[PDB]
RNA sequence: GCGGGGUGGAGCAGCCUGGUAGCUCGUCGGGCUCAUAACCCGAAGAUCGUCGGUUCAAAUCCGGCCCCCGCUACCA
RNA sequence: AUGCCCCGAAACCCCCGGGCUACACGCGCGCUACAAUGGGCGGGACAAUGGGUGCCGACCCCGAAAGGGGGAGGUAAUCCCCUAAACCCGCCCUCAGUUCGGAUCGCGGGCUGCAACUCGCCCGCGUGAAGCUGGAAUCCCUAGUACCCGCGCGUCAUCAUCGCGC
RNA sequence: UUAAUUGGAUUCAACGCCGGGAACCUCACCGGGGGCGACGGCAGGAUGAAGGCCAGGCUGAAGGUCUUGCCGGACGCGCCGAG
């Protein structure tokens, strides 16, 4: 079939809003509590994030509340193609 | 302007018509083929319609020999092509024969554009890749 | 008159020298990554 | 007092002296460069608020009108 | 050729049919033209390198043309490919989207092949698209060299707008 | 875009380049079908293993399987390690 980043585990999908600075991204899922996205440092180097990037992350059980950390990021024969399965609705994306 | 006619000769008028008689009315390519003798494959598939004409073999006829050329024989009945990946069903009709049997099964589906992407123009090549 | 019924019948049938004179694209086999472009250019951005 | 603005994604030119709808930031494409910004080139984009007159012939002369308006206040 | 790690009744070995030949689009290298420093028709001139026994075919005869039926001589300074094109003389056209340009399509005849629709090459009649000298930019060349015109090997059962030589 | 449109090369020094003019093969790619364990040991084996065919179904086509019964004369992926 396809082998795409799915929530497996307990991963999270992040779509960023403002990059306040030195790594934060302020995520906006359909969960609702502000999230702050961080990154490891295996993909600092070869990749490029920025807005308008669906891309997973993985969040941490402490406070449920700013939590978030990119594993991977998708490429744009990914981001639009996982809405025919309707697995991610884009309305979370433009309200 | 109802009735077929293909050189001036009707259907039952060519169908006992013979083979050696019959390529004088085809283009090149097909009396050519008509000369060289049919392939194994085509002996095969050709004593499965007679059968399936006369009263037997009440069975659908697959094949892969797209290249059989049809022929007075096989107006009437409906066989199937392998267009690569299944069998698709092709009603003969009069005004077929001489054409090729694999003429009629397409083999790319028909296509439809998206939008241009990271590197389809000197705009969005470097800027991408850092 | 008798080009256009010689096309006509090959759109029956539904071959497959029918179909491309359906959709107006070559007939005779050559390629199209390259030439044939009968159509208007396409941006992306600036 | 009644009059003005009526026009590309826009900002205004552009009248009287009538025949290119005109220049600039923007838009997509191409150059230059190791690559990006700046710089050079090409096309696309209102077709003048609208009826009407003048006019061989009109943003270009003006009127009728549709819209936006606009410089202006209790008048015991 | 080869170390390490995965496949090991499979990611190993064979067979039939499809794809690499798909097409709103951006780009690199080339071929043909936008005509008179020319187009057509009939005549006249002159080369070199190379290759051939699974192959090269003189000569005769059928066909309008592609081609077909016979078939000497050649294991090579002997026989064959192999009487090149730009060039010259004579007649038609007379500055026009034309007697320029030949893309795109219809019908009919052939060759190679176990098999030509997807997707091979060649011939005859017909239809006759953009194109009237090219913006900013950028490339190659110092003498038998650049430009202009044809030929031979390779790849090859058939197919050269290519590579390497003349 | 597609079932697949197999890959490597990206300034000079990637783009008629991989001698790459691919109908089958070449072939590494999508759909389908069938074969392959030198060698040491295990269930089993001359009361006859491995192993092969005229004819007919299934099949695109096939003793590839099954129907049918003929033959061949010693070994054995039905099990483990290895190769
Ligand atoms: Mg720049
Ligand atoms: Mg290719
Ligand atoms: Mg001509
Ligand atoms: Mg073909
Ligand atoms: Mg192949």
């Amino acid at each position: 079939v396809i082998r795409v980043p799915l929530p497996e585990g307990n991963q999270l999908f992040g779509v960023v809003e403002q990059a306040l600075g030195a790594g934060w991204m302020d995520v906006r899922c359909e969960d609702g509590k502000i999230r702050r996205c961080r990154i490891p440092g295996k993909l600092r180097r070869r990749v490029w994030i920025r807005v308008g990037d669906l891309v997973i992350v993985q969040p941490w059980p402490v406070q449920s509340d700013k939590r978030g950390d990119i594993v991977y990021r998708y490429t744009q024969t990914q981001v639009d193609w996982l809405l025919r399965k309707g697995k991610i609705t884009q309305e979370f994306l433009t309200g | 302007r109802k009735e077929f006619r293909y050189r001036g000769y009707t259907l039952e008028q060519l169908m006992n018509m013979s083979l050696e008689e019959l390529a004088k009315l085809l283009p090149a390519r097909q009396r050519r083929s008509l000369k060289r003798g049919l392939t194994p494959e085509q002996k095969k598939l050709l004593r499965k319609i007679r059968l399936a004409k006369k009263g037997k073999y009440n069975k659908p006829i697959r094949t892969h020999c797209r290249d059989m050329i049809v022929l007075p024989e096989m107006v009437g009945l409906t066989i199937y092509v392998h267009n690569g990946k299944e069998f698709v069903p092709v009603e003969i009709k009069p005004e077929m024969i001489g054409h090729y049997l694999g003429e009629f099964a397409p083999t790319r589906k028909r296509v439809q554009h998206g939008a241009p992407g990271i590197g389809a123009t000197r705009s969005s090549m470097f800027v991408a890749v850092k | 008159m008798a080009i256009r019924e010689d096309i006509m019948r090959l759109r029956r049938i539904r071959a497959y020298r029918g179909i491309r004179h359906e959709l107006g694209l070559p007939v005779r086999g050559q390629r199209t990554r390259s030439n044939f472009r009968r159509g208007q250019t396409v941006g992306v951005s600036r």
